[PDB]
């Protein structure tokens, strides 16, 4: 078992440093590899580490712009990336390479890789200039079926959990991927189906949440 | 230097998906891997080594491959395993995932516009929502035109994912305009042409 | 100073035999390509050899180039020698003169005694119900190591 550490936001300029708790007694011979995927491109192997004897070789792309370290006192292994980018605003993960009792690695010094088994529940980091702020929430209202929504705009910090009539309503509800404005705030809208005749029927109210601006709302939905 | 192929499969629950993975220079056989990552999840390994089987892994997935080409295969499509296929070679390179997903029939897409809100007005800022709802495949194309007239630059187009109980997509697009720019135009309109529709849909309302 | 400790281990085999660290040849020049983990040598004591360059340059690689090397020659006595290693598969090696009285090759002072060091029992498996006596001899210089004795 691989835990990971919180959802971290920080400025482009700035670094960030990013844990990953280690389950295993057999902590010193642990090769451990953190790697990523961009929410457009696939995944990519940054590199792995060797907490005993403090070892890592990275691939050629973050060769000099990303450091690895662990500590074991703590069996936790860190990570640490300089002068982020926007290119670098993606999902962080980790996962354990192998064990270097049994490896059978630890060529020449430098760590071979082996099967990650295991892998940890991945850190989003957003890197952006634009300061966190709250979404603002407006109602979007309305044979066929009827289709009534939620509209949830200019949120910085995103994860955003929409909820509609007190978390009690699941059948047929939409809440779409965030789109980032070139403003750089992001912004998503909730939509559901109904019958169309269920539409005066019963009051309907979205149930929106931000985590990283401590923001919720409800907000009735009628024409 | 590990190419993918193909980039995208849509197949029907038992059937055979059959996902290559090629290298420009040979692997050493004894390091390839394969995975299936779902969004929100964690990535999970099905293939280690060369045609082993991880532990938890059904019966299904089978790997394969020696030399420079690989093959993941699934001959029973269960409805779980739509989730995106990554290859890896260890010592370590990925390449682009292929996505896995579900053959349905064309569905035509329920559509639906609405006007932005009068607590928006009021805020100086107007958007106005398109919606393709529980439609399939994901491919569309929604036209904005403003008072009969076809607009550009201003909208966005997000997409959800694989729906796991009817396979069917939904699609919004958003049109943003200033408040003086929208009490000067008249005929807010949002053009759908879908595959599954014979005319393009088009509904609409007036300001 | 610990980036001079060889580190080439290729157990592709999954024995687990590099656990200990985490937790008829004669005496020569032995290249680091094929070393895992420390080279001792017992001169009349027990020795950390590192890896060297061949005019004796310590490098800190963890020998990792082809001319990394360990150096067993240059510690010999001007008397009894020998050395040990593990080699990158595992297996335990020796340099010493040939045997009775004699010693052995590479620790073994006595056909039944072994100069105890801290990777011992991993060189040496079948020595750990071996018991020990303290001992403090001249054979110019004075020297105080532990026997390992059957
Ligand atoms: C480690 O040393 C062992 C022997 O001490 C090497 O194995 C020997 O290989 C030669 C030729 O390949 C054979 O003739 C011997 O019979 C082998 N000895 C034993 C005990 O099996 C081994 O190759 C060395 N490891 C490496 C990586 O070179």
């Amino acid at each position: 078992l691989l835990e990971q550490s919180g959802a971290e936001v920080k400025k482009p300029g700035s670094s960030v440093k990013v844990s990953c708790k280690a389950s295993g007694d057999t902590f010193r011979s642990y090769v451990i590899t953190w790697a990523r995927q961009a929410p457009g491109q696939g995944l990519e192997w940054m590199g792995a580490i060797i907490p005993f004897f403090g070892t890592t070789n990275l691939a050629q792309k973050f060769q000099g712009r990303v450091t690895i370290t662990a500590d074991e006192s703590t069996k936790t292994v860190y990570m640490d990336l300089s002068s982020l980018r926007s290119d670098d605003t993606a999902v962080y993960y980790c996962a354990k390479a192998g064990d270097l009792s049994v490896g059978g690695v630890l060529a020449g010094g430098v760590p071979h890789l082996r099967h990650f088994d295991p892998w940890g529940q991945g850190t989003l980091v957003t890197v952006s200039s634009a300061s966190t702020k709250g979404p603002s929430v407006f109602p979007l209202a309305p044979g066929g079926t009827a289709a009534l929504g939620c509209l949830v705009k200019d949120y910085f910090p995103e994860p955003v959990t929409v909820s509609w009539n007190s978390g009690a309503l699941t059948s047929g509800v939409h809440t779409f991927p965030a789109v980032l404005q070139s403003s750089g705030l992001y912004s998503l809208s909730s939509v559901v189906t109904v019958p169309s005749s269920s539409l005066g029927t019963q009051t309907y109210i979205c149930n929106v949440n931000h985590k990283p601006s401590n923001t919720k709302v409800d907000k009735k939905v009628e024409p | 230097e590990l190419t993918q192929s193909p980039g995208t499969l849509s197949l029907s629950p038992g059937e055979r998906a059959t996902l290559s993975c090629r290298a420009g220079q040979t692997v050493a056989s004894n390091s390839l891997a394969w995975y299936q990552h779902k969004p929100g999840q964690a990535p999970r390994l099905l293939i280690y080594g060369a045609s082993i089987r991880a532990s938890g892994i059904p019966d299904r997935f089978s790997g394969s491959g020696s030399g420079t080409d690989f093959t993941l295969t699934i001959s029973r499509l269960e409805p779980e395993d739509f989730a995106v296929y990554y290859c890896q070679q260890y010592g370590s390179t990925f390449g682009q995932g292929t996505r896995l997903e579900i053959k349905r029939t064309v569905a035509a897409p329920s559509v639906f516009i609405f006007p932005p809100s009068d607590e928006q007005l009021k805020s100086g800022t107007a958007s106005v929502v398109c919606l393709l709802n529980n439609f399939y495949p994901r491919e569309a194309k929604v036209q904005w035109k403003v008072d009969n007239a076809l607009q550009s630059g201003n909208s966005q187009e997000s997409v959800t994912e694989q729906d796991s109980k009817d396979s069917t997509y939904s699609l919004s697009s958003t049109l943003t305009l200033s408040k003086a720019d929208y009490e000067k135009h008249k005929v807010y309109a949002c053009e759908v042409t879908h595959q599954g529709l014979s005319s393009p849909v088009t509904k609409s309302f007036n300001r | 100073h610990i980036n001079r400790t060889a580190l080439n281990c290729n157990d592709s085999l999954q024995t687990g035999f590099i656990t200990s660290l985490f937790y008829p040849r004669p005496c020569d020049v032995v290249s680091a390509r094929t070393v895992c983990g420390p080279v001792y040598c017992f001169t009349p004591s027990p020795v950390v050899v590192g890896t060297t360059d061949k005019l004796g340059i310590p490098t800190y690689n963890w020998g990792e180039n082809e001319t990394d090397v360990f150096m067993l020659e240059s510690l010999r006595p001007p008397g009894w020698f020998g050395c040990t290693w593990m080699n990158s598969t595992g297996f335990t090696k020796t340099c010493g003169a040939p045997p009775p009285t004699d010693g052995g090759s590479g620790p073994w002072i006595t056909p039944r005694c072994l100069v105890d060091y801290p990777y011992r029992l991993w060189h040496y498996p079948c020595t750990v119900n071996f018991t020990l006596h303290k001992v403090r001899m001249f054979v110019g210089i004075e020297h105080r190591f532990d026997a390992a004795c059957n």
